[PDB]
């Protein structure tokens, strides 16, 4: 029965992680210049790598690469291009390297 | 440290913030050094102080194990930058970055879930300040860096703390909760992580009140029993009553319970965390149909010492719960219904030779018009409960005995009090605690003998007119319909001797009209429609 099968089990912390994700959207509606970089609610334990003592708290390598190219995408998104510019806009070959004096 | 994964793994390819800047460059139409990822993460460090582990030494052992750490980015108390901001103001150096990733929180669910301790109360609000703190100390360091949030994730810890190397496998049943009725019985709930329930088996266990490491009892429940997207095991006052008589001298109702389920599967067994707790009290969500059963002893024999087969006393005593006569109509109740046993309950109301309006424990007061003391006490008690009232069981009234003691031809006064007193106590109690369509049942008469064995009669016409009365009530349809008669009541068997007066039952009547009534409320079926043989019958006109 499908009724019955949970994707992840109990835990005393998951109330406070909630109310923590609420406060953080909060930060983002109510600040300037905030942002989502990427969405960790999705991934099961499955994904994380157990130790022994305390275990499944951490994520596991490929969960790691899954994230950042998230944030990859999100900074992406924010600035589609590439912002900065050089004086220098040409190869070697057509500068020629000149002395003067002093300017004026 | 959620960030910090991306930079803790080994190797140049197959590190996280790789994969970042390999599509940072390669979108952007730039060499791979276009990018420059700052390392600025510290493991397990809160936004505010109070959070914060060892909030009391203010040096830096990021490590660990060395000593206390002072692990915090902002402390609301006389603002100061913090040990953590100064940690990644310094690993920045000398450089200008342009955007900021920020993810954590995980210590601050931590230090919310157990705040005992800390004298500082952890709260959401200071985490609040502390986090826009910290944004505006860093854009004031940099102008306009725009910041981008990592949600936080989930961390679930180890289930059993004795078995440090078993992980989170198929088949856990983790959410675990009970609950009970006013009745003793209790039922217990879980939830399986991967496999579904319906193709397995479970095992509950139970462990001992004085040695909490061992283990009382043991039943298998299979995984079928669903009801509300919950596995169930109904563990009922039966069950449970020989248990205690094992454990400790006498029966006493059970709380503070420590219990486990095991899934068998495979040939397989998967445990799971243990649950200690104070049980809760909840009639709302267990129970369903609410028997109120009987009035003046004669009903209020179904809880005490009479219907007892094990109890030496007859002092009008409370009985275990496991052999009274209630078990017996609950059980016939719910088996003709089709309900579990758990959610059918029964409920006492008696009062010591109490009657409508003859008895000295009046239920109805004519005079004022107004429910009697009776009623008063018990009215409380019954609106406590949370479920709404579904039977009311009128037991042999008293007016029987003083009819018999001091009337001659006051009866038929006496017959249409009793009436009018009936009508009116239904309507008063169908408008107050609501559920209206409530039905009070009735149950037979009582005669009196006299005398050693074979006794002689007393006051045969006083039964014969109560009982047509009964009758004609409950043929009418404005309710009062009768649930059974006692399957003896004229053979005089089904009394006790009591120094040669036999006005009570015995065990075995008390179980025959317990299963009688049963099989009457379950299924509806009106027995006056179909009296037996007898009560046809009068006693001869004249000796």
């Amino acid at each position: 029965s499908n009724a019955a099968v949970v994707p992840m089990p109990y835990s005393p912390t998951t109330v406070p992680r909630e109310q923590i994700r609420e406060i953080q959207l909060q930060l983002i509606n109510e600040m300037t210049d905030v942002h989502m970089g990427a969405l960790t609610a999705q991934y099961m334990p499955d994904d994380f790598t157990f130790e022994p003592g305390i275990g499944q708290i951490h994520f596991n390598v490929e969960t790691s690469r899954k994230v950042c190219l998230d944030l990859a995408k999100s900074v992406l998104r924010l600035v589609p291009v590439y912002p900065l510019v050089s004086p220098v806009k040409k190869q070697h070959d057509d500068y020629w390297f000149v002395g003067r004096l002093g300017l004026d | 440290s959620q960030v910090a994964i991306h930079f803790m793994s080994g190797a140049y390819p197959d590190r996280g913030y790789d994969v970042f800047q390999k599509y940072m460059t390669e979108t952007w139409g730039i060499n791979y050094a276009g990018v420059h990822p700052i390392n600025g993460t510290t493991g397990s460090t809160a936004v505010d102080r109070a959070c914060a582990v060892n909030p009391n030494s203010e040096v830096f052992d990021p490590t660990q194990s060395s000593g206390a750490g002072g692990l915090w980015w902002w402390d609301l108390e006389a603002d100061k930058p913090g040990p953590a901001l100064l940690h990644c103001v310094g690993q920045v150096g000398k450089l200008k970055p342009k955007a900021i990733i920020w993810g954590q929180g995980d210590q601050d669910a931590t230090a919310l879930a157990y705040p005992g301790d800390r004298n500082p109360a952890p709260s959401l609000t200071r985490t609040k300040q502390a986090t826009k703190k910290v944004f505006e100390y860093l854009r004031s360091l940099y102008g306009q860096i725009p910041i981008f949030i990592q949600e936080l994730s989930y961390a679930w810890g180890i289930t059993n703390t004795d078995a440090p190397n078993v992980p989170i496998r198929t088949g856990l049943p983790s959410f675990l909760a009970a609950r009970r009725n006013t009745w003793g019985d209790i039922e217990f709930r879980w939830k399986s992580y991967g496999l579904d329930p319906a193709l397995a088996q479970y095992r509950i266990e139970i462990y001992n009140p004085s040695n909490l490491n061992q283990i009382l009892h043991s039943f298998v429940v299979s995984g079928t029993q669903e009801a509300n997207g919950y596995v169930y095991a109904d563990f009922t006052v039966e069950d449970w009553i020989p248990v205690m008589m094992e454990a400790v001298g006498s029966p006493n109702p059970w709380e503070f319970m420590k219990w486990r389920v095991v899934c068998l599967y495979q040939e397989r067994e998967i445990p799971s965390a243990p649950w200690s707790d104070n049980i809760p009290l909840d009639n709302a969500g267990l129970v369903k149909k609410t028997i109120l059963v009987g009035i003046n002893q004669f009903g209020g024999g179904h809880f005490t010492d009479m219907s007892d087969p094990t109890a030496t006393t007859a002092n009008g005593a409370i009985g275990r719960k496991d052999k009274v006569s209630a078990s017996t109509l609950r059980l016939t109740f719910a088996e003709k219904a089709g309900l579990r046993p758990i959610q059918v309950m029964p409920v006492n109301v008696a009062a010591d030779s109490a009657g409508m309006t003859v008895g000295t424990h009046k239920w109805w007061n004519t005079s004022s018009n107004s429910p009697g003391d009776a009623l008063l006490a018990i009215n409380d008690m019954v609106k406590g409960l949370g479920v709404k009232p579904d039977y009311f069981i009128e037991a042999n009234p008293w007016e029987t005995m003083y009819m018999k003691d001091v009337n001659s031809s006051t009866w038929p006064a006496l017959m249409t009090a009793f009436e009018s007193s009936n009508k009116a106590m239904l309507a008063w109690m169908r408008t107050n605690w609501g559920n209206p369509n409530l039905e009070i049942w009735f149950q037979g008469a009582t005669t009196v003998w006299f005398g050693v064995a074979p006794p002689n009669d007393l006051n045969s016409e006083a039964t014969v007119t109560v009982r047509d009365k009964q009758i004609q009530m409950a043929t009418a349809n404005i309710g009062f319909k009768l649930g059974s008669f006692v399957p003896g009541s004229n053979l005089y068997t089904a009394y006790r001797n009591v120094e040669s007066s036999w006005i009570y039952y015995t065990v075995e009547a008390f179980h025959a009209t317990a299963i009688e009534l049963g099989e009457a409320l379950a299924l509806n079926i009106n027995r006056a429609t179909n009296p037996p043989d007898w009560s046809y019958l009068r006693p001869p006109a004249n000796l």
